[PDB]
């Protein structure tokens, strides 16, 4: 179950990944795994949407 | 019909462009690019909509 996310800096993405890992650990009894995917903000709105 | 709509849109655009050209003696029709829209937003027409 991939979950997207957009963060301004790498630290935000890192803590988002840590939170996703913690959530997976809290619900480890299930057979469903969550993957964290994050991207950085872009100055161009069109470029950001394309990315 | 669709052809009528397309003709009306083309006529509207042409009339607006002609009015803009005849009013200020110039037409705001510069170049364009997919990205890198920096330093080019200063030329805010604000007259094409009028």
């Amino acid at each position: 179950v991939n979950i997207g996310a957009v963060l301004s800096t790498r630290k935000h993405e890192q803590m988002f990944r840590e939170a996703v890992n913690q959530a997976n650990k809290r619900h480890g009894s299930w057979k469903i795994q969550l993957n964290a995917t994050s991207v950085t903000h872009k100055p161009n709105a069109i470029q950001m949407a394309l990315s | 019909g669709l052809p009528a709509r397309v003709r009306d849109g083309i006529a509207i655009i042409t009339t607006a462009a002609s009015d803009m050209l005849s009013e200020h003696s110039f037409i705001p029709e510069p170049k364009s690019s997919c990205y890198n829209t920096h330093e080019k937003r200063i030329y805010q027409s604000n007259m094409l909509n009028r």
